[PDB]
């Protein structure tokens, strides 16, 4: 209750410095294509040929870039590409956003950095599955009362879990006061403890 | 509970009827009999029951016990409703509160339970009562399954000027009474029961004594002392004093550590060196 | 893992005018870029029925008759069938009658309609659906009217009848009464060459094993194939119908009962595994030519070197594993004779020397083998066994193990748990490579050039090494 | 927010006691109340009548608006218009739960009174989902809530207000 | 007749100021709605319907109670349509995609005695009845037309919104169009349908009078009650006896049960930390191998083992897609003494799936069905079991078919049966824990074998008689168990670079004397060590480092897997010469 651990800002213009679940984001993998040889360093993958495909996180792809593409250039995982951009349109709410995740729009956000030619089109993306995926969420998170809804959130991602949490918790906030029951002093971090 | 299963457990119509011996439990049989209740819908909870059946029970049942020898049967009392389902006779809120506060089990120190019996009284907390009606149901089933130990194997001895009784660790639920307060209930109906089933002239009108083991490792027994039975008795019981007397000229090891006296905790050897004295004293 | 696509979407990249004006201009298709007119005469030019759309693009183009045509699958598909004929008249209207009626398939990605047949409940009726699942058996194609025509001997007139049943889009049942005299004068006489008649093929989609809560005995459902979709699976396949779902009632004497019972109107069907590889990149070829060319001394070892790398040793085997996954040349002589064209080998040894991981090496690398081993598999289960039909109770020949396996692999491990009675069955379908037999009711030669790959466990358990390799 | 500060809040409207003992004025930091003449009514702010009911230290009175005919007819103009249409208090939800909890004995009728106040939030309720998803379904960047009161407001703010900057983001996400 | 919608018009009026009145709790605390709120908590949610219970319908209305117990039949009806004039007034005005109002199906359920199949006695002919029982059987889904219209076949006139009524009954067609004489057909467009199962349910074990087999009884599940029990559930069910009417002796009819409610007899953040300090805590290994066996004591190995195959290895997918085993094998030789009964026993009830097998057989057959005179498959025990576990005892008994297909299953891993008409395969994905009491393959299917052993000396003899007691008297599983339902899902062990040279150093070393073993001696049979064995090492190792949430295996545990195979072997090298 007075916990307020930093938010993310990874749908931003850039991530924040302090903030654990950007920092679990970016480390997620990404394929590139190097444009030089790598001395002294080629132990990992001493050289590496230039038009090597390789996978590194995402954090160091980030300085390692640069508009004349000097290092490496980059290209979008398969969950960006075309193939998966129509199945998104489909019916958005059927999929599995937890495995193709589990960080779908804190990723695609960050995949703008690269001013690749489909921005465009992965920003219309996003918007257009998250749109589709709303009254999926606002319907089933403020009418779940005592119920086990680990099973209405298991296709669910990050930015999509942190909205499920805020309706229950203003769902067993009314009705704890519609029974006369939020009226009674509790302990409120020690029966996290017990 | 249903109304099949609160005739056998009334601790004044299982007296009666003798609920107990396989010769007079027909005796229940014809009485449901005489008033067109089936034997089906009189096994059922009640709340579930005909709704054909229930208009005059409360008339047909007064009327066909006055045909048996049961003539006290319509009592007066009050009840209360809350809402659309609440509906309590003021003798369940009773039976359910004298229960909370006697669990068998125990969970602490003797100020446990005594808090989660206060709760159960403001209608906050019908989550409580509601669930200490199933430990006095619990309680109701085990006590006539011990006046039919007693009353079927003879452990009334008539030890002169007061009936005697005592209890087995063998038997099953046992245990339970074991509470120096919850055994004066269980021999206030054995004495009811008793008074109606015997022959005789005299044990229809002595007061009964009991005896039940308290502590193993202390070997002590508690001890209780009811006064003599009948219709109209005027419930002065005299037992504070002789049990005092008697350890008294004994010289024995005895506790009055309750608030009523005829409650008291003794050393399982000092039993018969107790009882010869009081005996002796009560003449 | 989900199918949300017919197209795996992984690595693809390595009143009732409204409805048939709107069509049409999908149809058109030339101003954008012209994908469908691409189509149309692709077809035209192969003489089809049917043409597959994407959904998908209908989405894009006009998504309120996508919707709506996912929701009322039949008076929107006889309203797209209607408006296809139109725009191919519009090409070629020589063409157009050629044949009766055109049909369209459908594929794409449809949103929460793609099902197995134990999630199809009855909140999809009528209503566009994709199923999975393993074909489990099949019908015999039968020919159905679809129309008639008759004659007068007399009259010198031809009257026509138009026949419609509950298996239709339209769903009239009409009777086959084949009228013999209209008016009461004139007698008639059909004419079948005249007539229009189709095929007609019912099916059994059932549940795939591994998707199975495992508890129950998988679901299943009924598909009625037509039209030149005919014979387009077989018992044992992993299909992707895309069918509209549909119930067909029915009353035996005047009392229905409320019970009906619903199939699959089928109109495309995807195998789902790749099992070919005959599409080759120029590059690729253009590689092949090289390769082949670079170094003829050292292309045999170096191929062999690289066959399964996962083994160590066992170079000599995997040498001779390559020459059976290659195979050698089969010449048939002009008098009629043959002379086999396969190599068959056969590994013994201790326990524990990868036989088994050889064995299901070549299973997967080369197309069309088959698995067996030596007490799971009997000396007439391997290749042909007499049984009879549930429907019509005659004699037929179910071909075994090494009948299917034809042009193929067959790969037996243990093969010497294999009782004397059965090594015996092989003789025959190993060199000469066509099993005869000659039963009670049945007489019949099939063909079963094949190549055997074995491994067998030596006696005494382990090879004593002093004894004898006969021993 | 939280519903137990809409309710703290709640507690100043005003309603009117019949005290049944003798006191004079008192001049609280928030105003002035009294004089307390035993039988004689009184309006006072709701946090002191109920505190003084909980004491049987007075008699409640019901507010005008809270008659079981008005609110008949409340009930239905509420389920014809197509808009937040507007109520008798601005609080009227906590008011009809404090009081027929508390004073349920001195209002006739106040299991229809109840009723139709449970009636007229349920439709309330269902309208603001639907202006809260044509929001969201046609990406406005405004909406005027009528007449909704606080408590409507405190339901199902922090959801919405949070889930429409999730979407701001991630439609101003190309601009740089 | 005019006064029967007269009376319905008061009862659909008297049902739905029921569901919009009734009121819980008290007034100190406060109130609480109790069904407008579930109807709209389930509308919103899409779910249509509510569970009304029976003592709240009996406290509000008492007389309402009563016909729903007399004529079921034709109250429910009304009761099902004031729930949808409620749920119109509650969640109107319905946003976009929605404004059509649905069916909510009125499910109810009791707090009353059950019945038992034994006492329905016909006068209980359509009257709400509550019985218990176990499912035995489950029908597949089917359609079952609900509001259904007709056609006229020659002049084409249209009859349409016929509503059928619930159960199994049909409807009769009319005959007199206003044409031939039955001219009507159903039109297949235009005929709603919901779904509909047909369960059966067997009483239960302990209420058959013992002389014969137990009676069952014939259930008919609707819309929502389809897919909510499993053939081996114990229920109560709450259903309209009735007949079926479709139209030995001359007047009988069918009967079932038309079911209008149903119950079920049986993680956490919290509870995830005593699952965390456990496997945290310094001795983590023995606190679980000593609570699995209480009865039986005696040489912990046997019991130390059997910790391993409750949680397994873990499934790899190289790039071939040739994937690796997840599972582990054991064998407990020895005379039959009925000592590992009990352990066999427990490993089964302790298992989050498992089968202890002595009928169809265990790996699949090929039956000559007697209806379709043809053969059909019969997938046996290893195909039910799906990563559970396998117990088997007298390991000669099974028939020669039977254990040539075991030893097939545990080298595979599927069964594929190519027969008369059967060509299939099934995935076998289970654990055997074999007790024997024998070919030097079969043998070496497995990787682990304990023979029994004893002694006799007089301090031996005193082990003995404390061994006597802890017999003549006679950490916890039901934790145990949803203990390793979280562990098996949560860890991805794998070795560390230093396991690699422990273990390559520890087999070369096992293999290079065998050669000088076998090379001389060469009695005709012995067991050498193989890479299979090695494999299963490497699967126990991971199966121990599953026990502390240890993603890394090291040498804390590699050498003492080795030492518990040097008995496992030594043991079948001592009984094989
Ligand atoms: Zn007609």
């Amino acid at each position: 209750e007075a916990y307020f651990r930093v938010e993310s800002g990874a749908l931003g213009p850039e991530e924040n410095f302090l903030s654990l679940d950007d920092i679990l984001m970016s480390h997620e993998k990404l394929p590139v294509r190097t444009e030089t040889a790598m001395p002294r360093l080629g132990a990992f993958f001493n050289a590496v040929p230039q038009g090597s495909k390789l996978e590194l996180p995402l954090w160091l792809a980030k300085g390692l870039f640069d508009n004349k593409r000097r290092i490496l250039s980059v290209e979008l995982p398969k969950i960006y590409q075309e193939g998966w951009r129509t199945v998104f349109s489909a019916d958005p709410n059927v999929v599995d956003l937890h495995k193709m995740g589990p960080h779908f729009y804190g990723f695609g956000s960050q995949l703008l950095h690269f001013d690749s030619p489909e921005n465009a089109d992965i920003s219309q993306s996003l918007l257009q599955t998250f749109i589709g995926r709303f009254r999926r969420i606002m319907d089933s998170s403020q009418n779940a009362y005592n119920e086990d809804t680990s099973a209405l959130v298991a296709r669910l991602d990050e930015m999509e879990r942190g909205l499920f949490q805020t309706g229950q918790k203003g769902l067993n906030d009314f009705q704890c006061w519609e029974k006369g029951q939020a009226s009674q002093i509790t302990a409120s971090n020690l029966v996290q403890n017990y | 509970w249903s109304l099949h299963d609160s005739l056998c457990n009334t601790s004044y119509t299982a007296a009666r009827f003798k609920l107990w011996s396989v010769h007079g439990q027909k005796r229940l049989q014809e009485f449901l009999a005489d008033m067109g209740l089936p034997l089906k819908q009189v096994k059922q909870k009640f709340q579930a029951m005909d709704i054909s059946l229930k208009e005059n029970l409360r008339e047909m049942i007064e009327q066909s016990a006055n045909k048996f020898g049961m003539k006290d049967m319509r009592v007066q009392t009050f009840s209360i409703h809350f809402g659309f389902k609440h509906k309590f006779l003021a003798s369940d809120v009773v039976f359910a509160t004298m229960s909370l506060m006697e669990s068998p089990e125990k969970d602490g120190s003797g100020t446990d339970h005594f808090i989660q019996a206060l709760d159960s009284l403001s209608r906050s907390n019908l989550d409580k009562l509601y669930h200490g009606l199933e430990l006095a149901k619990k309680q109701l089933r085990a006590t006539q399954q011990t006046i039919a130990s007693c009353l079927c194997t003879n452990l009334v001895i008539s030890q002169g000027p007061f009936l005697y009784c005592s209890l087995m660790e063998g038997t099953p639920d046992v245990m339970l009474f074991s509470r120096p307060a919850s055994l004066s209930l269980l021999s206030k109906h054995l004495l009811k029961s008793f008074v109606c089933s015997t022959k005789n002239r005299r044990c229809k009108l002595l007061p009964l004594v009991m005896a039940a083991p308290l502590s193993m490792e202390h070997g002590t027994v508690t001890v209780v002392g009811i006064p003599p039975e009948t219709d109209s008795s005027d419930r002065k019981n005299f037992f504070g004093r002789a049990f005092e007397k008697a350890a008294e000229s004994t010289s024995s090891r005895m506790l009055h550590n309750h608030f009523d006296l005829s409650v008291i905790e003794l050393k399982a050897e000092d039993r018969s060196k107790f009882l010869d004295a009081l005996i002796s004293l009560l003449s | 893992m989900l199918p949300r696509s017919p197209p795996l979407p992984r690595g693809n990249l390595w009143e009732l005018r409204e409805a048939q004006r709107d069509y049409l201009d999908f149809l058109d298709d030339e101003e954008d870029q012209g994908i469908y007119q691409s189509k149309v005469r692709e077809l035209i030019s192969d003489n089809q029925y049917r043409l597959i759309v994407n959904v998908n693009d209908l989405r894009r183009k006009n998504e309120k008759r996508a919707n709506r045509l996912l929701n009322n699958a039949f008076e929107e598909l006889v309203a797209f069938q209607r408006a296809l004929k139109d725009f191919v008249a519009s090409i070629d209207a020589t063409y157009a009658k050629q044949y009766e009626e055109f049909y369209v398939g459908l594929e794409g990605s449809f949103g929460s309609k793609h099902v197995s047949p134990r999630t199809l409940t009855s909140c999809f009726l009528s209503c566009v659906v994709c199923v999975e699942g393993i074909v489990t058996k099949c019908s015999l194609v039968r020919p159905k009217v679809v129309r008639s025509v008759h004659y007068c001997p007399a009259t010198k007139k031809t009257i026509e009848r138009r026949y419609s049943d509950l298996t239709t889009l339209v769903a009239f049942p009409s009777s086959s009464v084949y009228p013999t005299k209209d008016e009461e004068n004139n007698p008639l006489e059909t004419e079948y060459g005249l007539s229009v008649y189709k095929d007609h093929q019912t099916i059994t989609i059932q549940e795939m094993p591994e998707k199975a809560p495992a508890g129950q005995l998988p679901r299943s459902v009924d598909v009625i194939l037509d039209d030149d979709l005919v014979d387009k699976a077989k018992p044992g396949d992993r299909v992707q119908v895309v069918g509209t779902y549909r119930c067909l009632p029915g009353k035996k004497g005047g009392y229905t009962s409320g019970t009906f019972r619903t199939v699959l109107i089928a109109c495309n069907v995807k195998q789902m595994s790749k099992d070919a590889q005959p599409s080759f990149s120029a590059e690729d070829i253009a590689k092949i030519k090289k390769f082949s060319k670079t170094r003829s001394k050292d292309i045999f070892d170096q191929l062999a070197k690289s066959l399964a790398p996962s083994i160590h040793g066992h170079d000599y085997v995997k040498k001779a594993i390559l020459c059976l996954l290659l195979g050698g040349v089969e010449r048939d002589l002009e008098n009629g004779s043959h002379i086999r064209g396969d190599i068959n080998i056969l590994l013994i040894g201790d326990p524990s020397v990868a036989k088994s991981q050889l064995l299901r090496y070549v299973l997967c690398t080369a197309p069309r083998a088959i698995p067996t081993t030596g007490r799971g598999s009997s000396g007439v289960g391997l290749t042909a066994a007499v049984t009879t039909d549930q429907e019509t109770g005659e004699r037929r020949l179910e071909a075994g193990a090494m009948v299917l396996a034809d042009r193929g692999v067959v790969c037996i491990d243990e093969f010497d748990k294999m009782s004397d009675m059965d090594r015996t069955a092989i003789h025959e379908v190993m060199e000469q490579g066509r099993v005869t037999i000659a039963k009670a009711g049945i007489h019949a030669r099939l063909n079963a050039r094949c190549s055997v790959l074995a491994a067998a466990n030596p006696v005494y358990g382990r090879y004593d090494q002093y004894k004898t390799p006969m021993e | 927010m939280d519903a137990a500060e809409v309710e703290f809040l709640a507690e100043k409207e005003l309603v009117t006691i019949i005290p049944n003992f003798s006191l004079d004025k008192i001049y609280l930091i928030g105003g002035d109340l009294g004089p307390f003449n035993p039988g004689l009514p009184v309006e006072v702010p709701l946090w002191l009548a109920i505190n003084l009911k909980q004491r049987q230290k007075c008699r409640l009175l019901p507010p005008e608006w809270m008659d079981v005919e008005k609110l008949e007819k409340m009930r239905d103009h509420e389920r014809k218009e197509e808009t937040f249409t507007p109520m008798p208090s601005p609080y009227y939800m906590e008011l009809t739960k404090l009081l027929l909890n508390h004073a349920s004995d001195n209002i006739p009728k106040a299991d229809e009174i109840r009723t139709l106040v449970k009636d007229m939030w349920d439709t309330r309720i269902a309208k603001l989902r639907v202006s809260a998803d044509s929001f969201v379904r046609q990406q406005e960047a405004h909406a005027k809530l009528d007449n909704l009161t606080l408590m409507e407001i405190n339901t199902s703010g922090t959801f919405l207000t949070q889930a429409l900057n999730h979407m701001y983001k991630l439609r101003t996400n190309l601009q740089p | 007749a005019d006064e029967g919608q007269a009376r319905k018009s008061q009862l659909q009026r008297r049902f739905k100021e029921f569901l919009r009145q009734y009121r819980v709790g008290t007034d100190r605390t406060g109130f609480t709605f109790k069904y407008r709120d579930e109807l709209k908590r389930h509308y919103n949610l899409g779910e249509y319907w509510i569970e009304v219970e029976m003592e709240d319908l009996a406290s509000f209305d008492e007389d309402l109670a009563d016909y729903l117990y007399k004529q079921p039949a034709e109250h429910l009806q009304l009761l099902e349509e004031a729930a949808k004039e409620v749920a119109d007034e509650v969640t109107r005005p319905r946003p976009s995609g929605e404004e059509v109002l649905q069916d909510i199906q009125v499910m109810l359920k009791s707090d009353a005695s059950p019945s038992s199949i034994r006492s329905l006695k016909s006068d209980m002919m359509s009257h709400l009845v509550k019985i218990p029982g176990i499912i035995i059987a489950a029908s597949a889904v089917r359609a079952k037309a609900t509001r259904i219209s007709i056609q006229c076949r020659s002049c084409r006139n249209t009859l349409t919104n016929i509503a059928m009524r619930p159960g199994l009954e049909g409807y009769a067609l009319p005959r007199k169009c206003n044409c031939p004489l039955d001219p009507y057909f159903i039109m297949p467009d235009k005929c709603k349908c919901v779904d509909f199962q047909t369960l059966k349910l067997q009483e239960l074990p302990d209420a058959v009078p013992h002389g014969e087999m137990p009676r069952h009884m014939q259930l008919y599940c609707d819309r929502y009650l389809c897919d909510k029990v499993v053939p081996g559930n114990r229920v109560t069910i709450m259903g309209i006896y009735s007949i079926k009417k479709f139209g030995v002796g001359v007047g009988i009819r069918s009967s079932y049960i038309r079911v209008l409610g149903i119950q079920v007899d049986t993680v956490s953040p919290q509870e995830e930390e005593e699952f965390r300090r456990l496997a945290a805590l310094p001795n983590v290994y023995e606190v679980i191998s000593k609570s699995i066996a209480p009865s039986i004591f005696g040489g912990t190995d046997m019991k130390k083992a059997i910790a391993c195959l409750l949680f397994g290895g873990s499934r790899k997918r190289l790039p071939d897609g040739l994937t690796r085993r997840g599972d582990i094998n054991l064998l407990m030789l020895g005379d039959p003494g009925t000592a590992k009964s009990q352990l066999l026993k427990f490993v089964e009830k302790c298992s989050p799936i498992g089968v202890y097998t002595s009928a169809a057989g265990l790996t699949a057959s090929v039956m000559r069905d007697p209806s379709s005179r043809n053969f059909i498959m019969e997938g046996g025990a290893m195909v039910l079991a799906d990563g559970g576990v396998v117990c088997i005892d007298e390991f000669d008994k099974m028939r020669e078919d039977d254990r040539v297909a075991i030893h097939e299953a545990m080298e595979q891993q599927t069964i594929s049966i190519a027969k008369a008409g059967i060509t299939t395969t099934l995935n076998s994905r289970c654990s055997v824990l074999a007790a024997a009491n024998f070919m030097p393959t079969i043998l070496s299917r497995f990787d682990m074998i304990f023979i029994v052993k004893d002694e006799h000396n007089e301090e031996r003899d005193v082990m003995l008689a404390k061994h006597v007691i802890t017999l003549h008297v006679s950490i916890d599983l039901a934790k145990l168990k949803k203990f390793i339902a979280y562990c098996r899902v949560k860890c991805g062990p794998r070795l560390s670079a230093e396991a690699a040279e422990k273990l390559k150093n520890r087999y070369i070393i096992m293999r290079s004397g065998a050669r000088q073993h076998e090379r001389d001696s060469d009695r005709r049979s012995s067991i050498p060590i193989t890479v299979r064995q090695l494999e299963a090492i490497v699967r126990i190792a991971e199966a121990l480092s599953k026990m502390k949430l240890q993603p890394f295996a090291t040498e804390a545990d590699v050498e003492e897997a080795l030492r518990l195979f040097q008995v496992s072997t030594l043991d079948a090298a001592l009984s094989g010469t």
